[PDB]
Formats: structure tokens, sequence, C-alpha cells
């Protein structure tokens, strides 16, 4: 149904040492489609999905001058906020940006986003409506005056409203086989006996895409949040996704417990039980 | 200034079967700043040809990272993922556990 685009970008100062680390990806939903590295020797813009190959060489070419452009003003940024924080020359800080669309079931414009971190803490970020800006700290309080004096917002709002949203429908047709595709978890549970007195049961999701997914524990019915081990969602390499929950009973009260699993490629919730 | 620890994980791509090609995963996640260190081990020992993923984050600006390599599960041989960051004390070593 919905689908959404996004950039990441990163750049990590080693003063000193030479200029910042750069490095920006480009995803649709959970599927990473290109790469750009300040270090690598090609200095493009790569493909990193089958379906953007296609791609001519006016894209690659406005790609790369694009992303290298963007390394240029978080080369600048690094300074400026250095200084604004009053932090030593010599070490290392980062930045981040993050910026995309968000599509409705219709392919429509749905949402936009736009928004900063510096060392690894919400900067400035665009609002919903795309018109305004979320500063906490001074610093990023003295960058909205600025942002809003040069009428930063109108400039992002257009390219989120327009662009790349035409980006992602142009993606989504051409990497129909990967991006339209739902893959079912195959699930199971194992068991395994800790000690004489306590057992150790694991509920997992296999084979999975997208990676949106809920994993639970009852226990004669009563969510077991608390008592749950729930480890993160984590790519089997392939263009699909592991996940586990595991809880820890004591030997014998296997059959109050039950797993409940929830993903769009499910007809309906699943429940699995010890039986 | 803020630190995030990396949650690591180590797996296989499919399930482990002895003597079938199969691929070794580490993926490390929740990890603030990006400068990191990961390894796979076989007995003990480095790991050469390990390929790994380009450099993004979550929401919550923690970066993650997978790295991987084409391996053959044996019975007597062990594999584990060794990994160092600025919030470890030391390197931390997570064993690959197939009957998990
Ligand atoms: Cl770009
Ligand atoms: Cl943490
Ligand atoms: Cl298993
Ligand atoms: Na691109
Ligand atoms: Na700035
Ligand atoms: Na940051
Ligand atoms: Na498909
Ligand atoms: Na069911
Ligand atoms: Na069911
Ligand atoms: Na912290
Ligand atoms: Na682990």
């Amino acid at each position: 149904g919905s689908h959404s685009m996004r950039y990441f970008f990163t750049s990590v100062s080693r003063p000193g040492r030479g200029e910042p680390r750069f490095i920006a990806v480009g995803y649709v939903d959970d599927t990473q489609f290109v790469r750009f590295d300040s270090d690598a020797a090609s200095q493009r813009m790569e493909p990193r999905a089958p379906w953007i190959e296609q791609e001519g060489p006016e894209y690659w070419d406005g790609e790369t001058r694009k992303v290298k452009a963007h390394s240029q003003t978080h080369r600048v940024d690094l300074g400026t906020l250095r200084g604004c924080y009053n932090q030593s020359e010599a070490g290392s800080h980062t930045v981040q940006r993050m910026y995309g669309c968000d599509v409705g079931s219709d392919w429509r414009f749905l949402r936009g986003y736009h928004q900063y971190a510096y060392d690894g803490k919400d900067y400035i970020a665009l609002k919903e409506d795309l018109r305004s800006w979320t500063a906490a700290d001074m610093c990023a309080q003295t960058t909205k005056h600025k942002w809003e004096a040069a009428h930063v917002a109108e400039q992002l709002r257009a390219y989120l409203e327009g662009t790349c949203v035409e980006w992602l429908r142009r993606y989504l047709e051409n990497g129909k086989e990967t991006l339209q595709r739902t893959d079912a978890p195959k699930t199971h549970m194992t068991h395994h006996a800790v000690s004489d007195h306590e057992a150790t049961l694991r509920c997992w999701a296999l084979s999975f895409y997208p990676a949106e997914i809920t994993l639970t524990w009852q226990r004669d019915g009563e969510d077991q949040t608390q008592d749950t081990e729930l480890v993160e969602t984590r790519p089997a390499g392939d263009g699909t996704f592991q996940k586990w929950v595991a809880v820890v009973v004591p030997s014998g009260q296997e059959q109050r417990y039950t797993c409940h699993v929830q993903h769009e490629g499910l007809p309906k919730p699943l429940t699995l039980r010890w039986e | 200034m803020i630190q995030r620890t990396p949650k690591i994980q180590v797996y296989s791509r499919h399930p482990a079967e002895n003597g079938k090609s199969n691929f070794l995963n580490c993926y490390v996640s929740g990890f603030h700043p990006s400068d990191i260190e990961v390894d796979l081990l076989k007995n003990g020992e480095r790991i050469e040809k390990v390929e790994h993923s380009d450099l993004s984050f979550s929401k919550d600006w923690s970066f993650y990272l997978l790295y991987y390599t084409e391996f053959t599960p044996t019975e007597k041989d062990e594999y584990a993922c060794r990994v160092n960051h600025v919030t470890l004390s030391q390197p931390k070593i997570v064993k690959w556990d197939r009957d998990m």
C-alpha cells in the first residue's frame, strides 16, 4: 500500500587527519538502492539495487554532483557547530541528515521529513507542515532564525511534495519485483532447558519483508512484555529480515505460553502454542 | 558526548546444516558514535575476507552495520563476532549459537 523514500547522510570530522568522512545512502522502504562514500576511489554515487542500474548517465552525474554538494555543506556545518558549542578543534563530531517522503496506498504524497542531528541528538527538523522548524537548543535556535530569514523550508517543501514523490513512484514501478512484494515470516518456537527448573522459550520469525513485525508472548492470555527479551529486527542479507523474542519460564508451564506474530504478509495474526 | 552501546547479533542467513554453504552475519545496531571495529572469528581467529554494509542509521540516530561472509558450517568449527567501540571497556565477543 504505502511506501517511503529516505536519504541518510553521515559526516564525521577527523581533525588534522584530513577532511571529514561523508557517507550517504538511499532507501526505498527497507531496500537500499544507492551509496556514496567520500573515502572510496570512484567518487561516484553508486547503485546498490538491481532496479536502479537502468538509470542513465544524467541520473548518475546528477546524483554525484548533488551528494558531493551535500558533503561540502556538512563539511562547513561541522566547523560552524564546533564554533557554536565551543568545542575543541581536535575532537571528532558527527552530523547526520535524513530526508524523504511517504506516499499513501494510491502513491500520492502523504508526508515529508527533513532533519538534522549533531553528535547523535536532534538539532533542527522540519515540522510536519513543511513550513516551520523544531529546534531545541540555543545553537539550533540560531540556525532556525537564519533559515526562516532565507526561506529555506519552501525550497525543501517543493522537493518533498514533488520531485521526491515522482522519483519514489518511478522506483516503485521499475523495482516492482523487489519493492512491491511481501514475504510472510516463517515462524516457529524453540525450547531449551537452561536448568532442571527453568526453560528459555524463543519465538522465531524468519525470511520476512518488509521489516515491520510484532512478536509478543502471553501467559494464560496475559501480555508478558516485561519478561520478554526482544532482539532488533535484523537483515538476513538476501533482502529479508529475521527477529526473535524469548521468555524464561518454569519447567512444566510451557503450555501456558503462546507466541503471537503480526506481519503484512500474514492473512490473520498467528498464535503459536506448546501443545 | 552522547554515546550508545552496540547491540550485537551473530547468526546464519539460512538454517545451518553442517557441510552446506551458508552466510555468517554479525549485525551491530544502536551505536553512537559510528567509529566501530567488527571482526568475524573462526576458532578465536580473525576471518580475513569479510564484507560490510554501507553505514546507515535508525530513527533515534543510532547507527547499524552488517558484517558478513560465506561460510560452510561444520560440527567442530566455532564462529564468533568481536566488536570494539568507545562504549566497551574491553572488546565484546559474541559466539554463534546455531541451536537457539
Ligand atoms: Cl543526494
Ligand atoms: Cl546504549
Ligand atoms: Cl531456531
Ligand atoms: Na540517488
Ligand atoms: Na549549521
Ligand atoms: Na549526529
Ligand atoms: Na515483487
Ligand atoms: Na493462529
Ligand atoms: Na492464525
Ligand atoms: Na549518552
Ligand atoms: Na547476541
